[PDB]
């Protein structure tokens, strides 16, 4: 049991990573072969 | 536990849509560039790539200092890229649409960037202040050359264990204290005329209490609990201990950039 | 207004006048051009300026904030120097 | 007013990237093809682009009827594109991963789609069915083939107005009423074994209240109000939300109310 | 836990000499379509569409105990089968 | 404007953002080079 503002930090951290690099970086990536 | 907080920290990506600014003279129109920019990191340090995918466009006689800027705003370099994103264009859509310039440069609204041993002085500039509030200088000057070129090459190579190998040891204090003398904090706010707020603040109390993220910001910037607390493009708890968020969400400058912006609609 | 104590750190050419009055909003580079000036030293050759003897402050950086976290009895001091004394 | 939501649904895109499953014999390495998704309608008749692209790097000799899956799931092309992302693929990240197939045609997974007629047809099957709850069949039944091709043809050409011109017939009702028969719905769920609860369920109280999301959920599914989202056309709408107005506002054009009950996403 | 379904005849189709069944309520219309056709003496490649109300085609993979609850009538279910769409 | 009307039309622009208007540009881009 680790302390709610903590476990808070933790999701918070893995929801961005979903909604801005996880977005994209396959798409970016595969841009820039045909680029 | 805290070292996958390290981690997802040390690799938050923001992809970013660089387009050519339409006045630079160019023997053709070039082609938008994408990227996943390091939040953790500088954009004249990161951005190799990009620069020669705009010259090939240009002749020798046009290129010159190479800037950018965000809605009319131009980004100073020498603040990391996720602060710059978080207080600037985290309200809009991604990717982060940043306009790539070469002529022209703003003289009073940037620091020029020479080199690369500009940045490197920079962000030791950062680290040693920082330890300067932590340890009155101690541990850092306290290193080997070769340590503070390691924690440079980590963040230059995107090695994160090569940097906290080195980084760990800002991060400890001593054992009958509580945390660190200071906190190395500062403060971002669009709406205000000063660049940033860097005040002391112990991050214990009298009774050996850990203050929190909320105790900081009553302190230092009350007017601010409508808006909203970002630091590495989350809104952290209120309750948070101000110690172990400077251990945990600290840049690689050591340095916690904390930006205040307006709740979007 | 912050009151400034500049101190020379060899070899480097000493200010005639070294104590200052400046504003909070003025910034490290905008002193650094100020010094160099009556040193007698052009754009290419380099000046560091020091808080605490321990760390070069970011040319960015007012003096007002250093003042606040790095100033004592009523002024701050900072070293100049024409190498780098301190890493 | 509530035309804007109307064309707010009508427009909704899912951006998506088709990738060629690995096991597929190709004459040349095949790039993903990314493509936003129309909501409202069906994978097998907005997918063209998709077909021709893959179809360019494999032998005719290899060339069958196409399929789509997503983490193993074959998707079944006459549930509406909306409905299969929100209850599959919503707590993913964008963009949404179908995976594009020719062969091993999963037959106990998904019905054929051997041609457009094929679609039209279940499309048309659809809203008789919804509007057999509404009206006793009355309205569409009493429509012009005329203008059954119209409906089909508004959904086809992603035409809205050509599209509500007819539509809106199908969702007045009589004066002195004040909704529906009953409500055409379809409640999803992917821990359930069966496929969807279908219920009669009538919009007006007995005192003439308005009956709410609520209500619905209470009366056919009370085991999702305990933890779980409720989810239509990718937004969580309140429970509070007038059960005849979401019929009129969020349904499909197939004039279904589709929503899916899915968990609340980890992080 | 069945319902009854009673099977009405749209020529030219052969007619069932049973025609009410008592039925499982997660048999799918296929199921019901393929139950059907060997009584018939109709093949896997010759289509047989089934109605309800006289209005519409159920989709193939669409169980029979949802579709009794909702256009049932007097404890029963009542689908017409036909070689040919009838109605559309 | 009724409270859960005005939550609903909300919802539906901010999916949009969130969903369309974040790959618009970048999905009619690759398709061009392609
Ligand atoms: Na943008
Ligand atoms: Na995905």
């Amino acid at each position: 049991h680790m302390p709610r503002w903590k476990r808070h930090i933790s999701e918070q951290l893995r929801r961005r990573d979903r909604l801005q690099r996880q977005a994209f970086e396959e798409i970016i990536l595969q841009y820039n072969k045909l680029l | 536990d805290d070292k996958d907080v390290l981690r997802d920290v040390w690799f938050g990506r923001i992809p970013t849509c660089f387009t050519l600014y339409q006045d630079e003279i160019t023997e053709r129109e070039a082609e938008p560039y994408y990227l996943l920019l390091p939040r953790v990191s500088y954009l004249t340090l990161v951005t190799d790539k990009v620069k020669k995918h705009f010259q090939k466009v240009m002749r020798q006689e046009d290129i010159s200092e190479i800037w950018f800027e965000y809605e009319g705003t131009p980004l100073k370099w020498h603040y990391p890229i996720g602060l710059l994103f978080d207080l600037l264009a985290s309200s809009s859509a991604l990717p982060w649409n940043i306009t790539v310039h070469f002529k022209s440069f703003p003289e009073k609204d940037l620091l020029h960037c020479p080199s690369k041993d500009a940045i490197e002085a920079h962000f030791m500039s950062c680290m040693k202040e920082a330890d300067a509030l932590k340890h009155k200088s101690q541990v850092i000057n306290e290193m080997q050359k070769k340590d503070h070129k390691q924690l440079w090459m980590g963040l230059q190579n995107d090695r994160f264990d090569q940097f906290w190998a080195i980084n760990r040891k800002l991060m400890e204090y001593p054992a009958e204290e509580n945390g660190f003398r200071y906190i190395p904090f500062r403060i971002y706010q669009t709406t205000t005329e000063r660049p940033f707020i860097q005040k002391l603040f112990r991050p214990v109390a009298a009774d050996g209490q850990l203050h929190t993220l909320g105790d900081l910001l009553k302190e230092v910037c009350p007017s601010a609990i409508k808006n909203q607390v970002m630091i590495h493009g989350i809104e952290p708890m209120l309750e948070t201990p101000l110690q172990w968020l400077s251990e945990h969400l600290s840049y690689p400058d050591n340095f916690l950039h904390i930006s205040i912006i307006p709740q979007p609609t | 207004k912050i009151d400034i104590l500049l101190k020379a750190v060899g070899d480097t050419p000493i200010m005639k006048t070294k104590k200052w009055a400046v504003e909070r909003t003025r910034t490290i580079q905008g002193l650094i051009d100020f010094i160099k000036k009556f040193l007698k030293l052009v754009a290419s050759e380099q000046l560091f300026i020091y808080v605490n003897q321990s760390f070069a402050p970011s040319p960015d950086q007012e003096v007002g904030t250093l003042y606040e976290c790095f100033g004592s009895d009523g002024k701050l001091v900072l070293h100049y120097c024409k190498s780098q004394a301190w890493g």
